[PDB]
């Protein structure tokens, strides 16, 4: 026994790969694909919009730090949960 | 890709699963730990990857001395990489268990590995360096009181600060150097006493004058009674200091009475009876040798003879206790009286009245060791205990060169030793009032060259009688050659090494000294009882709540601290030619794709 | 009134002084990016459709 | 005016290192005394043509350690009369001890340190002398008729 | 920044007000004593928002 095993010790969840997708389209610009599923998930209920990416950054946090005025107003359009996000 | 941080094509590259800038060893999950990234190691340790082990030191079998005498370049290669690979912050704190006791017995096994490899010191030096800022910021993301109760007294396999006493025996000195930890340590060693708010020069210098005075009905309270409302007010670390330092200004008191006699009698007897100044002394030497005696039983060995202030006490001790027997000798052998003028040059009476002396002397320069405790006259030990690393080299070539002309000198002189009788009031040899044979011996060549570096001696001893004249010209220039070397080249580079070696002690010069006081106060909160010196001669639940209660603020913390040192990053970082080319490149295809749509 | 046209001519200068001694940094070269990246996207919804 | 904060601590330490010898020496020679009519001239003490009973109480031990800093102090002073040889060497020894540590070990310290302190208070030695000399102006802009010192009453 | 300042003061705001050193209430001598690693970092955050 020579050798070191590695494996993770304190676990989190995870994201599924249909709330993967909207995430990176939030981080790129495409402004007609996230509005599809905006509202996608209003008639079928497949996606949560207040999911949180590995770092805690969440749809309305992404877009505050790349400068982008068009996409907050149309998350806050619809019913998000807005936290301490006036402090950033 | 992995060395230029992308997460896209790493991603990709593992879905569709003869010249190198990279050695034949580097694998990828040992690559990705050179670099810092803490996105791409966790996607690389769900898949199930494996590092090797590497060997004690100086192991002995096969397969490390055959490997080392076929290829020895390349064997030296591949152990720094391992430890470059495992002594990463983020490997560390993703998959250890205790994340703050693996870098104390990682960072003192990298200082050793430091001396047997002299081609790599540097290397594993720095490597030795990042595990002390590790634990140090882990603790400083703190944000109650609560979580450092939690923290400071986990003990693994009661409620002492069962972890501030490891980070102390691995020596690390901004663990026990940081506000927080020097906080909750002084409204422990002020205890009785609520405020410390009073007036500087006043009030506070008369409160402990007022209480120095108890000491000996506050010792008598504690022996007659340990449980009342006077006793158990002596057990406070404080107390137990002022009472220490008291006890000792009076011994050094009663001594200067015994210099110069206030009353005695006339000496002309061999040996007298000793006088009451005399008889109030042994107390306190016996209590000393017995605190010593017993300081040595619970507590090791090795321990002991690691602090350089025990063979001070050890000589103090001996040269107390020979002048008992040689008092007694002298007041059970002789009797009578006869005049002083009469002795003997080795009389029991003489030879015990030397050591006497003497030992005042190394038993008044001890208050040096009280000097930790103050903020103005701490920082010059520290800065003072430096000083005397840098005369040693330089005595090395002093003794050559006085050991040298100890020679010619003598070899030159020892045919004109006249005697003493023959020589004015009887008198040979250097200290006379008409100094004379001063380059006789090999004893007196040796006094005479140490006098004359101050200027104590004159000119007028190389001159020989029998009207020799050449011999005193070169014995003349052997002298005058003697005093170029040692006056205008070596004390003209003492003061030049000197100032340049102050210079760079002056930083860092706070972090020294409370590591010493804090070691200092650590030694009176343990209940001992210890009395002065002259009154010193008369199961499972619990730890699964522990365990489960330790890994909560381990976790809270890693996340703050992970979270931070990501942040510091994109703020403090400068840009380079890489960024240019790719914002060329996106304008480009921009381009050629609008073109080709709209042109056809 | 002093004290009034003292506090603009202080506050006017001390806006002006930073804009022309300070560094670029990494936060800058991701909202160009990103800009050109949704212009991109919107033209070519406009032209392919 | 920064030149004499710097002197304070090495005198601490310095008469400590006094205090500690001054009492060794004293309680070694104090069996020798003789008087002053039994000696040339009636001088005893030093600041004699011929120095003589240096060591004796605890008042001129502390002014012969002092005067031996400059060199005004002879080496025929450890010299005891009784014929008693073991004594002397001790004495010479104790007196040998004593220089090594003041002459050579504290003189080069005070000048490394004052090297240091000199090379941060050159910078800013302008704004704290005109402090000054307007604080002394102030001083006359009232009208006090403050005549001369003679004429004052 | 002073046009962030600028637009926060016309909607009403205030700030607390510290007490003076070696102040005695019963305040400052029990919140002192159950939590004297938070009690200790506020008076710093309030200081330097006032300079
Ligand atoms: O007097 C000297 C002396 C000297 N070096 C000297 N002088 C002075 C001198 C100069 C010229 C003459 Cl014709 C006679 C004496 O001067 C120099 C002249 C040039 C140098 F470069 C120098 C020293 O330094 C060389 C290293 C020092 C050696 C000292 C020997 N050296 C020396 O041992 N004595 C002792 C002799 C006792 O009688
Ligand atoms: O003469 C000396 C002396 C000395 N240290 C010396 N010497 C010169 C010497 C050397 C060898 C011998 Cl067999 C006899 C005398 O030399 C050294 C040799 C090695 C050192 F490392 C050193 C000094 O420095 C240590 C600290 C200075 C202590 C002075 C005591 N010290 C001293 O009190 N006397 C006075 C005695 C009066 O008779
Ligand atoms: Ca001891
Ligand atoms: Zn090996
Ligand atoms: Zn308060």
């Amino acid at each position: 026994r020579d050798r070191i095993p590695l494996q993770i010790v304190r676990a989190e969840t995870e994201l599924s790969a249909e709330e993967k997708a909207f995430l990176s389209a939030v981080e790129k610009g495409d402004y007609a694909t996230v509005k599809q599923a905006l509202q996608e998930a209003e008639i079928y209920y497949n996606v949560n919009i207040n999911c949180m990416d590995p770092l805690g950054r969440s749809a309305l946090l992404i877009a505050i730090e790349n400068e982008n005025l068009e996409i907050m107003e149309l998350l806050l359009n619809h019913s998000v949960y807005v936290g301490d996000a006036l402090l950033y | 890709a992995i060395r230029k941080e992308v997460v896209g094509a790493v991603e990709l590259l593992l879905s569709y699963r003869q010249f190198s800038e990279f050695t034949p060893d580097i694998t990828p999950i040992m690559l990705a730990a050179h670099t810092n990234n803490y996105e791409i190691i966790k996607l690389l340790v769900q898949k199930r990857v494996t590092i090797p082990r590497p060997h004690q030191i100086r192991c002995n079998c096969v397969e490390c001395v055959s490997s080392s005498e076929v290829d020895s370049l390349r064997h030296s290669r591949s152990r720094l990489n391992i430890y470059k690979a495992l002594a990463s912050p983020s490997l560390i704190a993703l998959s250890s268990e205790d994340p703050i006791l693996t870098a104390f017995r990682l960072g003192w096994e990298l200082k050793e590995l430091s001396k047997v490899e002299n081609e790599f010191k540097a290397e594993y030096e720095e490597l030795s360096q990042q595990c002390k800022l590790f634990a140090k910021d882990l603790l400083d993301q703190a944000r109650s009181s609560r979580e450092l109760e939690i923290i400071l007294n986990h003990r693994d396999d009661y409620h002492d600060l069962a972890k501030l006493k490891v980070a102390i025996k691995y020596h690390q000195k901004e663990f026990v150097a940081q506000p927080n930890c020097q906080q909750l340590l002084a409204t422990l060693w002020y205890d009785g006493f609520p405020g410390w708010r009073r007036k500087h020069w006043v009030v506070k210098l008369l409160t402990c004058m007022t209480i120095g005075f108890l000491f000996p009905m506050l010792s008598i309270a504690y022996l007659i009674s340990p449980r009342s409302n006077l006793g158990l007010f002596i057990k406070k670390p404080f107390i137990k200091f002022i009472c220490h330092t008291a006890s000792y200004l009076t011994f050094l008191f009663m001594l200067l009475l015994a210099s110069q006699h206030i009353v005695r009698t006339d000496l002309h007897v061999q040996g007298p009876p000793p006088t009451v100044v005399e008889w109030m002394i042994l107390p306190w030497v016996l209590g000393f040798i017995w605190g010593e005696i017993k300081e040595m039983w619970d507590g090791g060995f090795t321990e002991y003879i690691h602090d350089w202030w025990n063979l001070m006490d050890f000589a103090m001790n001996s040269l107390y206790l020979a002048t008992i027997s040689l008092k007694i000798v002298a007041y059970v052998k002789y009797n009578g009286s006869r005049p002083r003028e009469e002795w003997e040059m080795w009389h029991p009476t003489l030879i015990a009245e030397a050591l006497f002396a003497i030992s005042n002397i190394l038993s008044s320069l001890r208050l040096i060791s009280l000097f930790t405790a103050n903020s103005h006259l701490g920082p010059l030990q520290i800065s003072l205990g430096r000083m005397l690393l840098d005369i040693l080299k330089f005595l090395f070539i002093y003794c050559l060169v006085l050991l040298a002309f100890a020679n010619g000198l003598n070899q030159l002189y020892f045919y004109y030793e006249t005697r003493a009788i023959d020589e004015p009031n009887n008198c040979k040899g250097i200290r006379c009032e008409k100094q004379n044979n001063a380059f006789s011996t090999l004893f007196e060549t040796l006094q005479s060259l140490f006098w004359s570096v101050f200027g104590l001696l004159n000119l007028y001893v190389t001159n020989v009688k029998a009207r020799h004249e050449f011999t005193e010209f070169v014995g003349a220039t052997m002298f005058g050659t003697y005093n170029v070397i040692s006056l205008v080249v070596l004390l003209n580079m003492l003061i030049a090494m000197m100032n340049n070696s102050y210079q760079l002690i002056a930083d860092h010069a706070d972090i020294e000294w409370k590591f010493a006081r804090t070691k200092l106060w650590m030694s009176y909160f343990d209940e001992g009882g210890t009395l002065p010196p002259p009154f010193n001669i008369i199961r499972h639940a619990d730890s699964l709540i522990q365990n489960q209660h330790y890994q909560e603020v381990i976790r809270n913390l890693v996340k703050r601290y992970v979270a931070a040192m990501i942040r510091n990053s994109k703020t403090n970082e400068g840009l380079t030619e890489e960024n240019f080319k790719e914002l060329k490149q996106d304008i480009s295809s921009f381009r050629y794709e609008v073109l080709d749509l709209l042109g056809n």
